[PDB]
């Protein structure tokens, strides 16, 4: 859940 | 440990397709989420596309409507299809894998590269 969110937010910072 | 591996690069024509492959030799790992990094023969690495744990789909601007993510979370595998090349799509093509668990501990991944060519 918390990781996901972690996961997700690694890929979003790309931008 | 983990050592995330690219695929299906190559040659093609202008006009043509490609779906590049990636994934961690032996399967032992799940790759949940995912992006494409590529690199130009005299710029600067850019990201191309990404992938979350829920679905979610982003791209750059000068390949949406061409590049498609996707994965196969049956073979840990995540899929980068290239439609409509162009020279300036000629590069090296990179694997991105966040959060990868292994041996008791998370880390973030890379593959060796990928060389792709449009003459």
């Amino acid at each position: 859940a918390v990781e996901r969110y972690l996961k997700d937010q690694q890929l979003l910072g790309i931008w | 440990d983990v050592q995330l591996q690219e695929s299906g690069g190559g040659l093609v024509q202008p006009g043509g397709s490609l779906r590049l492959s990636c994934a961690a030799s032996g399967n032992i790992v799940s790759i949940d989420a995912a992006g494409w990094f590529r690199q130009a023969p005299g710029k600067q690495r850019e990201p191309v596309a990404t992938i979350l744990t829920g679905g979610a789909t982003n791209y750059a601007d000068s390949v949406k409507g061409r590049f498609t993510i996707s994965r196969d979370n049956a073979k840990n595998t995540v899929y980068l299809q290239m439609n409509s090349l162009k020279p300036e799509d000629t590069a090296v093509y990179y694997c991105y894998a966040p959060m990868i668990y292994y041996g008791g501990r998370y880390s973030d991944y890379w593959g060796q590269g990928t060389q792709v060519t449009v003459s």
